[PDB]
């Protein structure tokens, strides 16, 4: 009973480190540095099998990486709170999303590295971005395991809720 | 030259015209063929574009799984090293 | 009368021709236009399989590279493993 999820944002944000932590498999490898993609499958109980893309977003496989946008049932738009320009680079991602994103697929914001505290963004400054865009908000630590399993659990709910509207 | 220049030019023109009218009936069918190629190529374009995630997923599945199995089998023998580095140790 | 009839039959076909020269010229644009589009649909499908061939070599070279490492170190341990069981028998 599958669902397709994908992550989105700059290098250095902490998207490897989030996926690594969400899916607790140490035996799995990391290509994200060598080739520039990774792809994982975590089954979760809601009452459903996830499938998750991650990307260094470089040019070399841009044609394929794009193919993930088209079939992706949820996108996670991710930013660093220790980094200010990552917090601003978000809308150029958002239009980038909906030009490619299949309209009815659902999105979510993410404010990461709450952990590390030379934090530029507040939580309310984060919903200041989230508000306009019509999309749910969460912030997490990838290091300390804060709200990580929620990020994914909340997103998948919204999607199961969406299926049965029609 | 003058009436034969005529009678003859008209005859030349007559065959220039039938050449030209044919090449028109022929370019029209050349286009419809070239159309069929175009549409079919844009179908391929599209088809692949869709099929690709799934295709690529399948490579990753296998790639990860290959390394997982290899990694577990190593690990399992560190566990063996451990257990007998310590079967000796206390003893 | 016939000389005149000829004169203007010439004139008629003269344009009947001129018309085809136009309808050819345009039809040759229209195909080059159609072939433009079909060139693009081939152009990208190549681009794509180029990337997919590129991934498939790379990912798979990379996995085997990592699988070598696993095995490499697994064997190194297996060596120490024997060395230790050979001391378990002495005891
Ligand atoms: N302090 C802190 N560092 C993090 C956190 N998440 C990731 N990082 C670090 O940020 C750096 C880049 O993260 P990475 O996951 O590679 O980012 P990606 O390129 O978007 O996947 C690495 O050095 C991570 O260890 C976090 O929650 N707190």
């Amino acid at each position: 009973s599958i669902m397709k999820i994908l992550l989105i944002g700059d290098v250095g944000v902490g998207k490897s480190c989030l996926l690594v932590r969400f899916v607790e498999d140490k035996f799995n490898p990391s290509f994200i540095t060598t080739i520039g993609i990774d792809f994982k499958i975590k089954t979760v109980d809601i009452n459903v099998k996830l499938q998750l893309w991650d990307t260094a977003g470089q040019e070399r496989f841009r044609t394929i990486t794009t193919a993930y946008y088209r079939g992706a049932m949820g996108i996670i738009l991710v930013y660093d709170v220790t980094d200010e320009r990552t917090f601003t680079n978000i809308k150029q991602w958002f239009k980038t999303v909906n030009e490619h994103a299949n309209d009815e697929a659902q999105l979510l914001l993410v404010g990461n590295k709450s952990d590390m505290e030379t934090r530029v963004v507040t939580a309310d400054q984060g919903e200041a971005l989230a508000k306009e865009l019509g999309i749910p908000f969460i912030e997490s630590s990838a290091k300390n395991d804060d709200n990580v399993n929620e990020i994914f659990f909340t997103l998948a709910k919204l999607i199961q809720e969406k299926i049965d509207s029609n | 030259s003058n009436y034969n220049q005529l009678k003859e030019d008209y005859n030349t023109l007559k065959r220039e015209l039938s050449d030209r009218d044919d090449e028109v009936k022929r370019l029209r069918e050349d286009i419809a063929k070239e159309n069929e190629l175009r549409t079919k190529a844009e179908e391929e374009a599209d088809k692949l574009n869709k099929e690709v995630e799934d295709l690529t997923a399948s490579l990753f599945d296998e790639a990860n799984n290959m390394v997982a199995d290899a990694r577990k089998e190593k690990y399992a023998i560190e566990i063996l090293n451990k257990r007998l580095t310590e079967q000796l140790r206390e003893k």
